[PDB]
RNA sequence: GGUGAAAUGCGUAGAUAUAGGAAGGAACACCAGUGGCGAAGGCGACCACCUGGACUGAUACUGACACUGAGGUGCGAAAGCGUGGGGAGCAAACAGGAUUAGAUACCCUGGUAGUCCACGCCGUAAACGAUGUCGACUAGCCGUUGGGAUCCUUGAGAUCUUAGUGGCGCAGCUAACGCGAUAAGUCGACCGCCUGGGGAGUACGGCCGCAAGGUUAAAACUCAAAUGAAUUGACGGGGGCCCGCACAAGCGG
């Protein structure tokens, strides 16, 4: 159940992430899946190259999607996207906040 | 270094003396420290 | 195996409501878990380390039935007529 | 308390200068928290919040 | 040409010592090996011959400028630290040495142990 | 200018090589720990999904449902074996190149099987803790892993309690070495096994395997021994200390 999705997007595409996330929220709410936390971090600088970039845009979110809601959410960057690296990280509960 | 392949029988031979030189370090020096 | 499956297999095998431990309930909790694990080993056939946890459930059920059959065949015939055994 | 891949101010205290995780014989850390440390390192390391090698 | 700063490698194997001077555009200027100074055979996989080999990298790099250099060292053999003191003596005020020795994270398996 | 010492791939084809890119397999540094998990064989990157067992805390339930186990039936490192992918690296075979009376080898440069993946087979190892499984009891001290509880409590912690994993050691046992709450002590239940050394885990038979072969398993004949552990010595191309014109300063066939 409870997951903790954190995904990068390519920094040149940093202006539709407000739509990206939004689309991911409405796709999770369509099975009633709650969203306990949603944080957009900065356009942080990576510690190494990912596909020869050096800067990327971090988004973290905490989700209670059922099973197929995750699978379509994971396929919204598995089949294709311009989002890179992400870990879905099954958790056990809801949360509060980070980014100092 | 990592020059040759260490067959994992001879690589699973560890602990040279670390339960002597770090465990009996406070034992064999107790002829003076009492 | 689940929390609410395992509470409901208790619930129709109860025999004096506080009970969860009679060889009725235990054979029913085992037989359900054996059947649901048969889906796993058609899909995961190389998993031998979890077959052994299943064969333990088969043998733990066979000992409990041999216990109950030697002790009260009227409870044995009713349990074996449920659960689709023998 | 339960240390986490987001908390980089805690994770950088057990990362050596070359990027490597420091053992439990150097820092005084319990064996449960060390093996919980070297998972939050390896998640932040994967997620490019921390390098693998010193170089970049 | 005249380039004022460059990055300068030392390949420091057990057999030989290769020193290559480049720029930060990585393109090789002057290479000098520990057997290219007339050694050829057994003897000097030693810090002696890298002291001989690192200076020939120097006075052939003193054609296109190159005052300050950055030293990349790569390899386990002697002549590792006696090629970076044989390098400031040719009139270089090198910034900092840097170690780049390739380490696998588990990698290929190595060859058999010599008997 | 590898090393106990040199020999193969290179320049009207650019030579170890760039600050660069792409592909592909295969293994997952650091963490790493007399650490952990698993019946054993085994299992090391990270995330998800599917799943097994343990540990642990109280409470409720069943009421001897238990222990072991000849047969049997599963699972078993490696290497081998079919059948099909794969193929970096490494590399039985084998080619050379050395080294030596020779070198059929140890060293070098290569390198196909194999290693890797899928399904099927084999069913063996110094498969070892050379120690069957289960249960009960018998001085202590020092670590450590997973829990729990008490402790003025800050824990920098401390104590008892459990289930593991180690180091010493009393009683006891042991031929000795040694084992010593993880017994090789004290007892109990059941099983497997052994009966001098060779012959020999071999023939013949049976069963199994596609094969390689495995498993069950002898006799003739032969010898007075093999064998264990400790002791003194001698010895070592074992180690550590020590000495002497032993090592080289201003001698001479």
């Amino acid at each position: 159940r409870h997951y903790e999705i954190v995904f990068l997007v390519h920094p040149d595409q940093s202006e539709q992430v407000g739509g990206m996330v939004e689309r991911y929220t409405k796709a999770i709410e369509e099975d009633g899946g709650k969203i306990h936390r949603l944080e957009d971090w900065g356009r942080r600088q990576l510690a190494y190259a990912i596909n020869n970039v050096h800067k990327a845009h971090y988004v973290l979110m905490n989700v209670e999607c059922s099973a197929k809601a995750l699978a379509e959410l994971e396929d919204n960057f598995r089949a294709n996207d311009a989002v890179i690296r992400n870990l879905v990280m099954r958790r056990d509960e809801a949360v509060t906040e980070q980014s100092e | 270094s990592r020059e040759f392949y260490e067959k994992p029988t001879a690589e699973r031979r560890r602990k040279a003396a670390a339960a002597v030189k770090r465990h009996a370090k406070k034992v064999q020096r107790e002829q003076r420290r009492r | 195996l689940s929390v609410e499956e395992k509470a409901q297999i208790v619930n129709e095998y109860k025999q004096a409501e506080g009970d969860t431990g009679s060889p009725e309930v235990q054979v029913a909790l085992l037989s359900a878990n054996i059947n649901k694990l048969q889906d796993h080993f058609k899909a995961n056939g190389k998993d031998h380390h979890s077959r052994r946890g299943l064969i333990r459930m088969v043998n733990q059920r066979r000992k409990l039935l041999d216990y109950l059959k030697g002790k009260d065949v009227s409870r044995y015939t009713a349990l074996i007529g449920r659960l689709g055994l023998r | 308390k339960e240390i986490d891949y987001k908390d980089l101010n805690t994770l950088k205290a057990y990362v050596s200068e070359t990027g490597k995780i420091v053992p439990s014989r150097i820092t005084g850390t319990k064996a449960k928290y060390q093996r919980q440390l070297a998972t939050a390192i390896k998640r932040a390391r994967y997620l490019a919040l921390l390098p693998y090698t010193d170089s970049h | 040409k005249t380039v004022v700063d460059g990055i300068a490698h030392i390949h420091a194997s057990f057999n030989n010592t290769i020193v290559t001077i480049t720029d930060r555009q990585g393109n090789a200027l002057s290479w000098a090996t520990s057997g290219g100074s007339g050694f050829r055979g057994s003897r000097k996989s030693t810090p002696f011959a890298a002291q001989v080999a690192a200076e020939r990298a120097g006075q052939a790099a003193l054609e296109y400028g190159l005052k300050n250099l950055d030293v990349n060292v790569k390899g386990p053999g002697p002549g590792r630290e006696s090629a970076v003191r044989a390098l400031n003596a040719c009139g270089y005020k090198i910034a900092s040495i840097t170690d780049v020795t390739p380490i696998p994270h588990n990698g290929c398996r190595p060859p058999k142990k010599r008997r």
